[PDB]
């Protein structure tokens, strides 16, 4: 799977030996698939539960080929969290499947909760979720493909392709 | 780009503290302004175990019990401490040095983050990286005294003959 | 710009003090177009002359996300050498124009040498001379849109942008 | 990828190099398995500037004039110099020393090429790199030999009264 091998291996001499690296892999990775996939950026909300009640919170936003990733990990103090029956990023994390949606504004489950906060406008989006056994861990999405209406069904193969590494790096 | 950049500052700092195995003063000193710059720091002292108490001299001396306060607990216990407020003062990180086996052979901390609430949790990690090559070169440097000062002297005395 | 400015700036932190690092550059600008463009491969082709006489040729192939830079350097004992009435590349450096070629079977000035020799495949191809003042130093091509059936419109506006960086550094 | 391996290749052997400033013998030895692996050569000798010749001791001791042969003109002109064909021989490079003005204090030489035709254009920045730590090490490391020395016949005499 020659250019995959490349851009891993690559990707993991650029991670400083710090933090947190496993986050900083996972944002690189993104970094990348953003290059492959021509998405507008994508992003993670980390998966997790208080009482056996889960929830989806924002993490890494407005990752680019480009992006800083202190400015792209969210600060845990101001980050949005969304009970599962809100969101389709809280629909993918209960559903634990993946989707690939053309128009958010056809699809009920979207939650413009963040384009309202942010200012962003969301259009187009692939979703996935991140799972351990019966447990999801986190959701990865690549939002507003640049260069076609939607992303395309090559595009969700290369998403998958990737998201095997990233599931790997969450645990 | 974050984690290649805190190596080649490490780089660096590795080499600067290296440069001066000659005075555990400059050296000391080196510890310092690096360790403030490396963390942000608004100030760094540097406590050097004196047998049962601190020493950060750091120019006057000052002693101190090597098991009170914060310094004296992380000297004692031989781990990290995060202080996010500490009640200009505010916050407080805290590290420890030892020496080739885990002896703690010294104590760091720095006071309050500039631009930020606290100590990045990263801010430790980094820290602890930085206090290898601090208790690297402390050891080597105070066992470099020690031999310069003898040797010194045993000629006072044969200069005598 | 922002994920411009991230993604080049990154890549800037990626390149060991040590070569022959402007070659470095751009092969990882490179590597990163790949990614953007959904682009197979990415290659430079260098242009220089002997006595007046201009020439074409191979320098970095097979230019990929997880690729690494010491397996596409072209090795200059074994480069393929052009003159610039064989092949688009030649032609690119001969016009000093931009291509978009959407089916490199429907265009005369291709040459298949080097499909022949190496074995790979060329359908489609997006190619750029990099010139300073009247004379040409490079040529750099996008190979083999994976995505869709050739590059976009979209496509050129990208692949144009990240090509005045390397242009800078090719000086 | 690359550039960025060979740094924290670097800032590893710099932190080997100075880990060896008390015995120039030992440091002389890791400057040559480091300048082996780093280029990748299938040996390397040291020479030492001692006065007007060159000695690479590297176990026996090997004087010759500092100006003879390779060793000599890399000495002499002070400038790195690359061999594709040397005419197990084959190719060799050879470089510098020098201390903290341009002083070339000793010359190091690789030969051939471990898969290869010869020394990458590349293998030269990466020698000159690392041959910055050679000289900053060998200098002090001489510079610590010659105290030690000095100051121990000072208590020879000493004990002696």
């Amino acid at each position: 799977r020659l250019e995959e091998c490349n851009i891993l291996f690559e990707l993991l001499t650029e991670i400083q030996d710090e933090a947190g690296s496993m986050e900083k892999i996972v944002h690189k990775t993104l970094q990348r698939l953003s290059q492959l996939l021509a998405a507008d950026r994508c992003s993670m909300f980390i998966c997790r539960s208080r009482n056996g009640i889960p929830e989806v919170a924002t993490r890494l936003l407005n990752v680019t080929p480009t992006s800083k990733f202190e400015d792209n990990l969210v600060n845990p103090d101001k980050e949005t969290v969304f009970p599962l029956d809100i969101g389709i990023a809280g629909w993918v994390a209960h559903t634990k499947k993946f989707f690939n949606i053309p128009d958010v504004k056809k699809n009920n489950h979207f939650s413009d909760y963040l384009d309202k906060k942010t200012g962003y406008t969301t259009v187009n989006m692939m979703a996935i979720p991140i799972t351990q056994g019966k447990e999801v861990l986190a959701v990865v999405m690549a939002l507003n493909k640049l260069n076609a209406s939607e992303f395309s069904k090559e595009d969700e193969e290369v998403f998958k392709k990737y998201l095997n590494f990233i599931s790997l790096v969450l645990r | 780009q974050k984690l290649k950049c805190e190596c080649q500052a490490l780089l660096q700092v590795a080499k600067n503290l290296f440069t001066h195995l000659d005075d555990v003063s400059v050296l000391l000193q080196e510890i310092i302004t690096e360790a403030r710059n490396l963390s942000n720091a608004e100030i760094c002292s540097v406590f050097l175990l004196d047998q049962n108490e601190l020493v950060a001299k750091v120019s006057y001396e000052i002693r101190i019990p090597a098991d009170q306060g914060i310094a004296g607990h992380v000297a004692t216990t031989g781990q990290i401490l995060n202080i996010p407020d500490a009640y200009r003062t505010r916050n407080i990180l805290c590290f420890p040095i030892k020496n080739e086996n885990q002896e703690v052979i010294g104590v760091a901390e720095l006071v309050n983050k500039i631009n930020g609430p606290w100590f990045s949790k990263f801010d430790e990690d980094l820290a602890t990286a930085f206090s290898i090559y601090c208790g690297i070169s402390i050891a080597h440097s105070l066992l470099y005294k020690k031999v310069n000062e003898a040797q010194y002297r045993s000629h006072l005395a044969n200069e005598m003959m």
